[PDB]
RNA sequence: AACCGACUAAUGUUGAAAAAUUAGCGGAUGACUUGUGGCUAGGGGUGAAAGGCCAAUCAAACCUGGAGAUAGCUGGUUCU
RNA sequence: AGGUGGUCGGGUAGAGAAUACCAAGGCGCUUGAGAGAACUCGGGUGAAGGAACUAGGCAAAAUGGUACCGUAACUUCGGG
RNA sequence: AUUCCUUGUCGGGUAAGUUCCGACCUGCACGAAUGGCGUAAUGAUGGCCACGCUGUCUCCACCCGAGACUCAGUGAAAUU
RNA sequence: AUGUCGGCUCAUCACAUCCUGGGGCUGAAGUCGGUCCCAAGGGUAUGGCUGUUCGCCAUUUAAAGUGGUACGCGAGCUGGGUUUAGAACGUCGUGAGACAGUUCGGUCCCUAUCUGCCGUGGGCGUUGGAGAAUUGAAAGGGGCUGCUCCUAGUACGAGAGGACCGGAGUGGACGAACCUCUGGUGUUCGGGUUGUGUCGCCAGACGCAUUGCCCGGUAGCUAAGUUCGGGAUCGAUAACCGCUGAAAGCAUCUAAGCGGGAAGCGAGCCUUGAGAUGAGUUCUCCCUGAUACUUUAAGUAUCCUAAAGGGUUGUCGUAGACUACGACGUUGAUAGGCAGGGUGUGUAAGCGUUGUGAGGCGUUGAGCUAACCUGUACUAAUUGCCCGUGAGGCUUAACC
């Protein structure tokens, strides 16, 4: 089945330290 | 150039004083009624004691709309605000006996033979 | 899409342009001749021969008229006693732009603007 | 265009009664109910009119049986049968949209008396 | 956004292949003889062979 | 079908005595006068080939010139072709008036649409706008996807994008014929008719019909 | 209103700006706000408490030294 | 296009250091010129409808002053 | 702000309501100063409803400006 | 470092077909259905609730297809749900904390090089050059459908009900062109009005306050306005139905042969279209000079010539980002102005009169009036410069 991804930083661009 | 969420004048003694237009009926997709086309409508605001309560669901006609008729010639006949007549959800014969306020020759036919009839004035 | 319409915007507001144009035309009434870019001599004929068709005819209701559109009482008297009198037989085209080649810091494409009939 | 205002000089109404906006007016325009032609009496204020040759046109507001009733009539069309104008009313402006949130004694005119 | 390659000499080339530059319409007044902008007064103020500044 | 070249004047209406408004196109039909006639033997095909109008001699080419002497027609502001399936006859120089519509009861007219210069894909196409606000962040008139990743990871030909709109050859079908004018070599033709005033119309009797 | 603040949105995000602008928004005699000068210092301070803040840095500042810490990992390792 | 303590504060209107227009005084913001496409930004108006939009009335629109009249539940009797 | 099953069930509101309000109690897995239950007033607090209002939307149209485009001068950027 | 749910925008394909078309069987009387076969041309809901996809519900529709496309689409948007950091409830844990439970809150970057795509040019080519008009190989667009009436209350049916076939009309949705009308807009037109500043003052104006606000409104653009479209027809077919007909004395639509037969297929309609390098066709126009030199060519150089026409420049456009395209360039209405008109606004100023005055009235439908209409050389459109040459190779055939 579809397990949900983390697949990006939780803060995104342009903040992404 | 009513559509769905106009709220509607009652033209008819139906007990309706306020109806709103659920669906512009006729075709898939069709945005608006004018003078002579039927649309399902919910009766909002009704009289004490009459023929159609606060949520009864049922057809009706316009009569009257701000947005008006063209005529051939090129004039247009505008009302100050939009109007129906309840009319019977299967039989589509209007539930009142009188109708209040003018109408138009649009509605001149056979259908609403009956709402013409009645009309204090047919411009 | 501007089809038949009428009247440049030249990069202003309506009130700057207005002001613009008051201005050049008394300036040109008072000097006769004056340089501006080409563009803004094309707008300014539009604003000035009608002043000048206006101070053909001299009413204390023109005068007003000029003084309104003008704010200037050298021009209005300039335009109701010399410019008006020279050019009461003219039947319009009292005006003359000349191109006169770029400006040197813009390289704007520049004309003259003169009235006809100078006697100078 | 000469050639349109040609074509449009031939279809123009020869006389028309003169009115102006504030005029109560009656139109008598021409209804015909199957086979059956009558005349129609249409009579109310003249809130706009608009002076475009045979594109003339004219509204005329009446309040018929309780509601609000604005027609745009065109001059030169043959639907008008006649103008009567009954009234000759006294305003300031070309157009009395104003009247539209006027009612009886607010959306009076006054008589223009010569 | 940005380029996955240096672009080449000879497509930058390509790209400047519009870029030269037009020369001015020129004609030469009647009376003074000086080459003008074409439309345009000459330095010394002909236009069309007469002096208008 | 052999057809007329008129000048679009301009709208009216015409009045019927029933008291219907009529919205008519009044296209103006100069004399059209045929300068070439071309045949099966000649050309391999059948046609004429017609100017309408006046040119500014001075406006007219030698090579223009030649052209309309051959003829011996006066040059006009253009020259059109009009093929021939009838079998029918023409020659040089013959004219080609408004009576020719004397029984048409609908025409096909076509003329150059007016331009709309460079238009978006909500005015040249119809585009949906859109959010105006919830969050829409400078994407109101945009038009959206082009696409559908990486099958098949290119636009498709013909995807709806803004460009020039108008400016283009334009017919429309079955326009009645309200009038024919022969003393003023006028059609008037109900309803609109492409182009602005001033602009080229070929009018020709409706192909389907 | 000033002043202090920072609830919403849009812009901006190679900014005008390493946190702003514009339109609105809260407090506005008080547990107010502000100037000057003092004091508290790193497992330490300070915290109406958010691991907040302590020089655009913080679940242990910054600098220098131990120091080339260590790196069962990754990279790279040059003529025939 | 940010931040930076204190002092001074004219006229008309106005409760006012708000706001508008001005004075004294100071400036036009160190690229200009054209054009009048899409699209972006910031605004103005809008037929008919009126939240059907949307996660959500977000955003807009709307209300907006003074005097008087009048004002419900509820309440800690102050309120509301 | 706790309930899994679950959009529990009933009632209200709507043409239609997984949200809201009232109520029921088989409380998966409330509960009495980690307070329980109320509670006027207050809140840039959460949810829901209504009127007004509207370009939020049907479904965009036009217009005013700043960019975009063209000319002249200056002249970056990530990337490769 | 390949952004992950749902929406929005924009799609494109399959066909296992939802609708519409064609059929066979039916436990098909008709009206409806069922089921299967052909068919992918077009079409194929809006709302209430929820982050939802879904689903349920309301009300539609001819129908509300099923799928693929990084569960299509975040360098296109959103960010409600997931996905951090705050906080709280239940629950678990002595605890720090945890939960695939819940709850409130919580920064979405990138100026597009290349491919691609939409537009729009420049170059060269197409064999002498030039101006036009075209043919059509090829491609694209379009392709939906309701209801009513007639046929006919006929056929069918005990009745209730109620057709095929054929014809006519009028819609929905979609598309297009257009602006005569109905309207929107109209900071370039006219007016009213608040505050204030100024023009010495009055009067009259002007600036500024969102165009200060308010009311109208020309041209243009434009939709809600107007008008038009989808086809018929031909040809070939699908399933299917045959005719004649053996193999197989019969039978058999098939093996020979000959038919019918779909919204589908090729044409037919609209648009593009000879870079169709396979560069086509037609009409018309223009250029019929010298020399030397060579390693003699489709040679080179000099001189003389500079055509048809193309450009640059100019006035411009219902054409336009720039271009391009088109008009005009004095043998001229191209633009501006000007005249007259129209249109809009709504009775200017000044003066007179009336009134104590605000104000009223007359002069006066006045004054002003953009993008409009008709005119008009008044102003501005200068044959100046470039570019483009000098009868166009060779072979072969046929003609003279």
């Amino acid at each position: 089945r579809f397990r949900p991804p983390i697949r990006r930083p939780p803060i995104r661009p342009p903040f992404y330290p | 150039m009513i559509q769905m969420q106009s709220m509607l004048d009652a033209a008819d003694n139906s007990g309706a004083r306020s109806v709103m237009c659920i669906k512009v009926l006729g075709g898939s997709h069709r945005r608006y009624a004018h003078i002579g086309d039927v649309i399902k409508v919910t009766v909002k605001e009704a009289i004490p004691r009459g023929k159609v309560k606060k949520g009864d669901v049922l057809k009706a006609v316009v009569v009257r709309t701000r947005k008006g008729v063209r005529r051939p010639d090129g004039s247009v006949i505008r009302f100050d605000r939009n109007a129906c007549v309840l009319l019977n959800d299967n039989t589509e014969q209007p539930i009142g006996t009188r109708i209040f306020g003018p109408v138009t020759r649009e509605l001149r036919g056979d259908k609403f033979m009956k709402i013409v009839s009645l009309a204090p004035e047919v411009l | 899409m501007r089809h038949r319409k009428s009247g440049r915007q030249l990069n202003r507001n309506s009130s700057h342009r207005k002001a613009m144009f008051s201005n050049m035309a008394s300036s040109l009434v008072r000097h006769e001749v004056i340089k501006t870019t080409l563009p803004k001599a094309k707008e300014l004929r539009r604003v000035v021969e009608p002043l000048i068709t206006l101070a053909k005819t001299d009413s204390v209701a023109n005068r007003r008229l000029a003084f309104a559109r003008t704010r200037d009482n050298e021009v209005v008297a300039k335009l109701f006693n010399e410019l008006g009198p020279r050019f009461a037989a003219r039947q319009g085209g009292y005006t003359r732009i000349l191109k006169a080649g770029f400006r040197a810091g813009d390289k704007a494409p520049m004309a003259y603007i003169e009235l006809v009939d100078r006697p100078a | 265009s000469n050639i349109i205002k040609a074509l449009e000089e031939e279809q123009m109404k020869s006389d028309l009664p003169k009115f102006a906006p504030g005029d109560t007016v009656v139109v008598q325009v021409k209804v015909k109910e199957g086979d059956r032609e009558r005349l129609q009496a249409f009579e109310g204020v003249v809130i706009a009119i608009r002076n475009r040759g045979l594109h003339s046109a004219f509204t005329v507001r009446k309040i018929s049986n309780g509601e609000g009733v604005e027609r745009t009539f065109q001059t030169h069309s043959p639907i008008v049968d006649s103008i009567e104008v009954k009234r000759r009313g006294a305003v300031r402006r070309a157009k009395l949209y104003y009247l539209r949130e006027r009612s009886g004694k607010s959306a009076r005119i006054k008589e223009k008396l010569a | 956004a940005v380029q996955k390659n240096r672009k080449t000499r000879s497509k930058r080339g390509m790209r400047r292949s519009h870029d030269a530059l037009t020369t001015a319409a020129l004609s030469v007044d009647a009376t003074s003889g000086e080459t003008h902008l074409r439309h345009n007064v000459t330095a010394e103020g002909y236009y069309r062979g007469k002096k208008v500044i | 079908m052999i057809g007329l070249i008129g000048r679009k004047v301009g709208m009216t209406r015409v009045f019927t005595e029933d008291g219907v408004s009529i919205p008519v196109t009044v296209v103006e039909v100069e004399a059209n006068r045929v300068s070439q006639v071309k045949t099966l033997e000649t050309d391999g095909y059948a046609a004429i080939q017609v100017t309408a109008g006046a040119k500014k001699a001075n406006r007219v080419n030698k090579a223009e010139a030649g052209h309309f002497a051959k003829a011996g027609v006066e040059a006009g502001r253009g020259l059109w072709e009009f093929r021939l399936e009838n079998g029918e006859e023409f020659e040089v120089g013959s004219e080609l008036t408004v009576e020719l519509f004397n029984e048409t009861k609908k025409v096909d007219v076509t003329g150059t649409s007016k331009g709309k210069g460079f238009q978006g894909a909500v005015k040249r196409w119809n585009f949906r706008t859109q959010d105006m606000t919830h969050g829409n962040s400078l994407s109101h008139r945009a038009p959206g996807s082009i696409g559908q990743c990486q099958t098949p990871g290119r636009v498709f030909k013909g995807k709806k994008m803004a460009g020039h709109m108008g400016a283009e050859r334009v017919t429309t079908q079955n326009l009645e014929i309200v009038r024919v004018d022969a003393e003023r070599n006028l059609l008037l033709i109900k309803g609109a008719v492409p182009g602005a005033t001033g602009g080229n119309v070929i009018v020709k009797p409706a192909v389907k019909a």
